[PDB]
């Protein structure tokens, strides 16, 4: 008669009504994407709606248990998830506005940008496959002609749908009790349940601003370092002494930096670790790059792979001319109906994002134990984590030569290992400082903390406060830069990149010092060691159904964002880095005015 | 959805009871009178098998075959074990008892 009771059994009955559901929605997504016609593509109609419907009844209906009573934890956290209600909380003239909204991002997206007639032949520089990774070869004009196009055909656009959507989503989160969107964001990290490891919400926003002061030396000597080997695309403005311009700094947004590889390693005598020649060499396919991913996973103690898995996935010859798309998917079905969406093709990217979906696979049959309402990452940059952790490991010289892909005789030295190092270095230290001024722009503008005042000028200011890149033109508020991200046009979560960042090296060095490892981190292979395998599995099982502080610090003793593993990582390249900075000055002058 | 389950019941059951009726479960403070509604739930589910589901949720069938002796003649008896038959030979044998 209790109102525990009550609410243990509506949840016991919500677990099992939403099951099906969400499988009926998993297949229908699964085989609409696929292979792209409309038998399928209406089926998807159907299947998000009905699973939108039941979802809406049972959160309209799970309003007669108050919260206050609760003393279970786990129905505490279940119902507190499920009152969540979402965009059902609030009236339907809203909804149906965030609906069109979401749906005109969805096609600016879709719909392609043609250039000046002129050269009207080929503007379609995002393709539908990993092409997007280099769009403009070494150029100086009209590379920021791409730029200011891009720009132009973006946010002019989208700055007022972007502005009513900021206006509706806060009152949404004003409604909902949270003092902005990015309050709603910051409630995902916050946990206000068991004493001693209780992390409110409000902290989350300092964590980050404290761990990113302990790398800034690391990120300056790098950016002083990137910025003298250019020495070629000189910015014609501002001599070397002072900053660099965004738009040269690999993809459109700067977001990587794998691109300027080439133009800055100064071994170029000595190759980049490949095993291509090897790969095809031996007859190296798809099936086989799978079951050498498999087997790193098996060596650590993990579950052989559940049959069925191969069956079911598709990764080889799409056939059809309606291609899917061939980005990398890893898909979670009811219960044991996992399964893979991959385009493999024999090639450095396709082997290491093997890895990456292999982790993301492991990590979901890891937590598929917890009820519906848990089976997920524990935070929202924890599954990116756990992919990229096994994805930087099975890269290593060692795991190599154990495989057979490179030469028994193959010797590293201080020439090839430092190259390895800067490689990595260009796609993991320059990423932090981009998602962290993005999201702290991002909850800036939502929590309405800066004015009317043009946020263009104060998004570049800060941008080249903490990635050190100065604007190449000066905006006006016309445009709106962030929404030309496909995360931010989507609305999505962009912090889950830094935790994602600092957690991956977090736990390699936890385990690696576990792996019974002497030296640099980036030389030990956690192959063969169990006792690694077993302190990720330890984290990995909880899923969302315990504190992320419980997730941290059972594996990790800290309980924050430590970054001193990622330095320990990074130790060897920023020695021998010194010795080139010895006259290269570190320090950028934010004062620049490219205009003058 | 040929294949239905019971998620609720008052009191757990006892060795062996079964309860085939479909009366509405009433989990709540007040009765329902049979009237589907909150916190009164049809106690009868059902499973939706599909045939890509993983081992951990594939239909599985399950017997339970049940040993049970009371004050009655044995029935039932499973000796389905015989051999050859030889005579004009000195040999042991066990006739059915005998
Ligand atoms: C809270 O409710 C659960 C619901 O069963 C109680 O049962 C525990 O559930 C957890 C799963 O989170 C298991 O790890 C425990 O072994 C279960 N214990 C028992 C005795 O069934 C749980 O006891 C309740 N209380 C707490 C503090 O969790
Ligand atoms: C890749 C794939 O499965 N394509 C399917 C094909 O197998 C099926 O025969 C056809 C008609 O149902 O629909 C499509
Ligand atoms: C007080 C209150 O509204 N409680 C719930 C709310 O969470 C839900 O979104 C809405 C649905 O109409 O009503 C009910
Ligand atoms: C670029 C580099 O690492 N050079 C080193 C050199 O300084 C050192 O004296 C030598 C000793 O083995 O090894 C090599
Ligand atoms: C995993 O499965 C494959 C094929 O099903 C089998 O050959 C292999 O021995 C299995 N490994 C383990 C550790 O069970
Ligand atoms: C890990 O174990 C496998 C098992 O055969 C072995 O081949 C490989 O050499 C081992 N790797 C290391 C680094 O010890």
């Amino acid at each position: 008669s209790t109102i525990e009771e009550q609410a243990k059994t509506f949840l016991d009955k919500f677990n099992h009504e939403a099951e099906d559901l969400f499988y009926q929605s998993s297949l229908a997504s699964w085989n609409y994407n696929t292979n792209i016609t409309e038998e399928n593509v209406q089926n998807m109609n159907n299947a998000g709606d009905k699973w939108s419907a039941f979802l809406k009844e049972q959160s309209t209906l799970a309003q007669m248990y108050p919260l206050q009573e609760i003393q279970n934890l786990t129905v505490k956290l279940q119902l507190q998830a499920l009152q969540q209600n979402g965009s059902s909380v609030l009236s339907e003239d809203k909804s149906k506005r965030l609906n069109t909204i979401l749906n005109t991002m969805s096609t600016i997206y879709s719909t392609g940008k043609v250039c000046n007639p002129d050269n009207p032949q080929e503007c379609l520089l995002l393709e539908p496959g990993l092409n997007e990774i280099m769009a403009n070869s070494l150029d100086y004009n009209e590379r920021l002609w791409a730029w200011e196009s891009w720009r132009s055909e973006v946010g002019k656009q989208l700055r007022p749908l972007y502005e009513e959507y900021v206006v509706l989503k806060n009152e949404m989160a004003r409604a909902n009790h949270y003092e902005d969107y990015g309050d709603y964001w910051r409630g995902d990290y916050e946990v206000n349940g068991v004493d001693g490891y209780d992390y409110s919400r409000g902290q989350l926003i300092e964590d980050v601003e404290h761990t990113f002061e302990e790398i800034k030396p690391l990120y300056e000597h790098l950016h002083a370092y990137v910025r003298a080997k250019l020495m070629n695309a000189y910015p014609s403005y501002i001599s070397p002494i002072g900053c660099l311009p965004a738009h040269l700094l690999g993809d459109m947004w700067g977001r990587f930096w794998t691109n300027l590889y080439s133009l800055t390693v100064p071994f170029g005598q000595k190759p980049n670790i490949d095993v291509t020649d090897a790969m095809v060499d031996q007859a190296w396919d798809a099936q086989r790059i799978f079951k050498e991913a498999e087997k790193f996973f098996v060596s650590v103690g993990l579950p052989n792979m559940t049959q069925g898995f191969w069956e079911n996935s598709m990764l080889t010859d799409p056939g059809n001319v309606q291609k899917a798309v061939c980005h990398p998917t890893a898909w979670d079905l009811g219960k044991g109906d996992f399964r893979i969406l991959m385009c493999t093709k024999v090639t450095m990217d396709d082997f290491l994002t093997a890895h990456h979906e292999m982790g993301h696979i492991q990590y979901d049959m890891a937590y598929a134990a917890q009820p519906f309402l848990l089976r997920n990452g524990a935070n929202e940059g924890f599954h990116e984590a756990v992919g990229e952790i096994m994805s930087l490991s099975a890269a290593t010289p060692k795991h190599l030569k154990s495989i057979g892909l490179l030469s028994p005789d193959f010797q590293e030295d201080n020439e090839t290992e430092i190259n390895f190092l800067l490689k990595q270095a260009l796609t993991i230290v320059g990423t932090l400082p981009f998602t962290y001024m993005l999201e702290k722009w991002r909850w800036m503008v939502f929590k309405g903390e800066i004015p009317k005042d043009q946020w263009m000028k104060k998004w570049w200011e800060m941008k080249r406060e903490i990635v050190g890149v100065v604007e190449p033109v000066p905006h006006d508020e016309t445009y709106c830069d962030p929404a030309s991200l496909f995360h931010v046009s989507n609305d999505y979560s962009f912090i889950r990149y830094y935790t994602r960042t600092l957690y991956q090296f977090q736990f390699q060095e936890a385990l690696c010092q576990a792996a019974k490892h002497e030296g640099p981190l980036h030389k030990c292979d956690i192959s063969n060691s169990t006792e690694a395998g077993q302190k990720l599995f330890n984290m990995l099982r909880l899923g969302k159904s315990e504190p992320w502080t419980l997730a941290l610090e059972n594996v990790v003793g800290a309980k924050n964002m430590n970054v001193r593993p990622l330095l320990n990582y990074f130790e060897p390249l920023f020695t021998w880095l010194k010795d080139q900075n010895k006259n290269s000055f570190v320090g950028w002058s934010t004062d620049w005015s490219p205009y003058a | 959805y040929n294949y239905r389950y019971r998620l609720f019941r008052k009191s757990k059951l006892k060795p062996f009871e079964r309860d085939i009726s479909t009366e509405i479960y009433q989990a709540g403070n007040k009765p329902c009178n049979g009237v589907a509604g909150v916190n009164c739930y049809f106690p009868l589910q059902s499973y939706g098998f599909r045939p890509t589901y993983g081992v951990g949720h594939q239909p599985y069938r399950v017997v339970v075959l049940s040993f049970e002796l009371l004050h009655a003649p044995a029935t039932v008896c499973g000796p389905k074990k015989s051999t050859n038959l030889v005579k004009n030979k000195c040999v042991n044998f066990n006739f059915n008892g005998l």
